[PDB]
C-alpha cells in the first residue's frame, strides 16, 4: 500500500475584504517528507498571494501558509470565491509482463471566500431564505442573500441531491436522478464559515 | 461577604479539510498470445478517506500529464512510448457504477455524494488504442484534486 | 468600596478531530479576575454556568442541535502550582495581589461528534469574604 494525506487546518477561508493577511495550517500526516505547493484559482476552477508557493514540509509536520491581499477588486454587495488548493508533492520512486508503477499526490482545495465587511452578519442568518422551484428537468434554488450558501446537505423527496453552492443573488440548478415525480419538500443544510453542518431546513418547491 | 461579575464568552471550533489516499496495487499485467492486454483488470484500488460526508464524485479529478479526458494514460519507460489507458470507476451505495472526474470528465453515472468516511475507487485496463504493448515498466504520476464542498 | 470585574481573552480556535471530539488541555481562553480583597483564596471563588457541572464550565453550540463540551479552569500561583477556583461549586491557594488569570482548558465533547461553529457559555464568578 502507498499512502498519502494532507491536511488543511481549515476546510474554507473567510477572508475579510482588504485585509493584510491570514494565516492557515497545513500539516503533512505521513511518514515522508513532502513539498507543499500552494496556489489560488479563480472561481471557474483557473491579487491573492499564498506564502510560501512551495516549501519542504517533513514528516508529521505542520507550518503556517499566509493569504495576503495585495490591490485588486471586488464587489462590495457580495461574497466572491476562489480557491486555495494545496498540493502534496512526495518524493520520486519483465522482459514478458507489464510492470505498473503509479505515484500520486493529493492536491486539497477550499474554498476562500472574499467577504466585504459591507455585508452585515453571517450565512447562517440566512439560510432560511433559499426558495425551490423546479424547472427545464432540474432542481434550482434561488439564494437572495450576499453570501455563497455552501450547501452541505440535500434533500428532495427524500432523495439525496450532490449538493455545491449556491452563488450569492443569483441560482444554482441541481440534477434530480430518476423517480422524483410529484416531489414537494427540499429539506438542506448550509456549511457554516467554520465548516460545520449547520441546522436542516425545510420547504416545498414551487 | 459576596460579588459578583458576569460575562458571556464565545468558543471557535473548526473542523479542518483532511484528505487521504491508499493505493493498493493490483496484480502484474500479462500479454496476451497476440499481444495485447485483457480490458477491465485490476490495475490497483484507490481508497480516498478524510473528506466530509456530503462531498460529491464530481468534486474529485484525478489527472495525469497525458491529460487524456476520463482516463489515466500509463507510457513505458523504454524511449518507445507504448501507451495504455485505463479508466477509475467505483460504486455507489445502490451499487450503481460511479466515476470521479478524470482529468476534466466523468466517464459513467450521475453525480453521487461519496461514501461516508472513505470511498474506494478501481483502476481497471481499457486497451491500447495504439496495439502492440511491449513487455516492461509503464508509468503514470497522477494527482488527485479534491473541491472541499 | 471594591468591585469585582470578569474579563477574557479568547485562545486559538479549537480544531476538532475525525472522531469529532476536541484535544485535552487546549487553552480555550484566559478569564482574569479582578478587584478581590487582599488575602482572597482561591476556595472563595465559584465560576458557575448555566449547565451547573460542577468542576466544568460547559460550552453549547448555537445551531440548535446543542453539541456541547466542558472544560476546567486552573490558574498558577507565582511558584508555578495549579490554583483550582471552585467551578458550579466544586474544586486552596491565596491569589495574586490585584487580579488573577485563570485559564480555561479543554476537556471534551459532552457526547457525540461537535460540529465546527460558534460555541458559548455565560459565565458568573460570585467571590466570597469579601
Amino acid at each position: 500500500s502507498k499512502e498519502y494525506g494532507v491536511t488543511i487546518g481549515e476546510s474554507r477561508i473567510i477572508y475579510p475584504l482588504d485585509a493584510a493577511g491570514v494565516m492557515v495550517s497545513v500539516k503533512n500526516t505521513q511518514d515522508y517528507p513532502v513539498l507543499i505547493q500552494s496556489r489560488i484559482y479563480d472561481e471557474n476552477k483557473e491579487p491573492f498571494v499564498v506564502t510560501p508557493p512551495l516549501f519542504r514540509l517533513d514528516a508529521k509536520q505542520q507550518n503556517s501558509l499566509r493569504i495576503a491581499q495585495a490591490g485588486g477588486v471586488f464587489p462590495r454587495d457580495k461574497e466572491s470565491l476562489k480557491w486555495l488548493c494545496v498540493k502534496g508533492i512526495p518524493p520520486k520512486d519483465p522482459d514478458k509482463d507489464v510492470g505498473v508503477f503509479v505515484q500520486f499526490a493529493i492536491n486539497n482545495c477550499i474554498k476562500l471566500l472574499v467577504r466585504p465587511n459591507e455585508l452585515k452578519g453571517t450565512p447562517i442568518q440566512f439560510a432560511e431564505n433559499l426558495s425551490w422551484k423546479v424547472d427545464g428537468g432540474k432542481l434550482i434554488a434561488e439564494n437572495p442573500s450576499p453570501f455563497y450558501m455552501n450547501i452541505g446537505e440535500l434533500t428532495f423527496g427524500g432523495k439525496s441531491i450532490p449538493s455545491h453552492y449556491i452563488p450569492p443573488k443569483s441560482t444554482w440548478a441541481f440534477d434530480l436522478p430518476k423517480g422524483l415525480a410529484g416531489a414537494r419538500n427540499v429539506s438542506w443544510r448550509i456549511i457554516n464559515d467554520q465548516g460545520g453542518l449547520d441546522r436542516l431546513y425545510s420547504k416545498n418547491v414551487t | 461577604a459576596d460579588l459578583t461579575a458576569s460575562t458571556t464568552r464565545t468558543a471557535t471550533l473548526v473542523e479542518p479539510a483532511r484528505i487521504t489516499l491508499t493505493y493498493k496495487e493490483g496484480a502484474p499485467i500479462t500479454i496476451m498470445d497476440n499481444g495485447n492486454i485483457d480490458t477491465e483488470l485490476l490495475v490497483g484500488t484507490l481508497t480516498l478517506g478524510g473528506y466530509k460526508t456530503g462531498t460529491t464524485s464530481t468534486s474529485v479529478n484525478f489527472t495525469d500529464a497525458a491529460g487524456d479526458p476520463m482516463y489515466l494514460t500509463f507510457t513505458s519507460q523504454d524511449g518507445n512510448n507504448h501507451q495504455f489507458t485505463t479508466k477509475v470507476i467505483g460504486k455507489d451505495s445502490r451499487d450503481f457504477d460511479i466515476s470521479p472526474k478524470v482529468n476534466g470528465e466523468n466517464l459513467v453515472g450521475d453525480d453521487v455524494v461519496l461514501a461516508t468516511g472513505s470511498q474506494d475507487f478501481f483502476v481497471r485496463s481499457i486497451g491500447s488504442k495504439g496495439g502492440k504493448l511491449a513487455a516492461g515498466k509503464y508509468t503514470d504520476a497522477v494527482t488527485v484534486t479534491v473541491s472541499n464542498q
